[PDB]
């Protein structure tokens, strides 16, 4: 479920 | 100009999503991080005239630094204000042991200002007690809260990692060289376009860089603090580098 904050973000199934 | 002390008093924000509009060149220090057609993409630190700190997943996908420039002084997103300074990057340094932290060598150093200062970097090791109220910005996400295109600021409270990592909230996922800070309640977060830039919070006289902006499960959510890189723990990684470089 992690976003990492950038634009666009990096997001994970976590 | 000494570090940390803005010739623009900041605005209080108590009660980027929710937040508020900050007063122009209130942060001296914050930094867009733009692709070579301009988009922004991430914030940084100003941390000294030729050394921009920000979030190593800003930039590892695309590690060549004449992928990036830096934009200073700003506070429109677009439509840039006539003095801001746009500076190249010449080299980039991932932290070593892989957290989400990274320093940008500028080509030239940045003019300090009254609308460009560093912030100041914290006692290493230091570890900012729980429900201190610190300041984050950024043009990032709004998530329908006013100001998109303006660079806002969010005053948040730090959470202690020991509460953050409960199982109700983070559930173990905050390293020790993390930091947590937000409202449990939601409302008022970092989002995406946030990630990379400041969270300081004032001491005595002036702002400390304490956080760098980096993850979160959302933003504004309950429950869902952001999650900041500790600055105080990488301080000697940084000035090693600044000082051999």
């Amino acid at each position: 479920g992690r976003c990492y904050k950038s634009r666009p973000p990096i997001c994970f199934p976590n | 100009f000494d570090c940390g002390k803005p010739q623009v008093e900041p605005k209080k924000c108590p009660g980027v999503v929710g937040g508020c509009v900050a007063h122009p060149h209130s942060w001296p220090w914050q930094v867009s991080l733009r692709t070579r057609f301009g988009m922004h993409f991430c914030g940084g630190t100003l941390i000294s005239p030729e050394w921009v700190l920000t979030a190593a997943h800003c930039l590892e996908k695309s590690p060549r630094p004449s992928s990036y420039k830096v934009i200073l002084g700003a506070h429109q997103e677009v439509n840039l204000e006539p003095h801001v300074q746009e500076i190249e990057v010449s080299r980039l340094f991932l932290e070593p042991t892989r957290k989400d932290i990274a320093l940008l060598k500028l080509s030239s150093p940045a003019v300090i200002t009254d609308k460009v200062i560093p912030a100041c970097l914290p006692s290493p090791n230091y570890v900012v007690a729980d429900r201190t109220e610190c300041f984050i910005t950024g043009w990032g996400e709004t998530q329908g809260t006013f100001g998109a295109g303006l660079l806002k600021e969010a005053q948040l409270p730090v959470i202690e990692n020991k509460v953050c990592n409960r199982y109700e909230f983070l559930n173990g996922r905050v390293q020790s060289t993390e930091l947590c800070a937000g409202h449990l309640a939601g409302g008022t977060d970092s989002c995406q376009g946030d990630a990379g830039g400041p969270l300081v919070c004032f001491e005595k006289d002036k702002y400390i860089l304490q956080g760098v902006t980096s993850w979160g499960l959302g933003c504004a959510r309950p429950n869902k603090p952001g999650v900041y890189v500790r600055v105080s723990r990488f301080v000697t990684w940084i000035e090693g580098v600044m000082r051999n470089n």
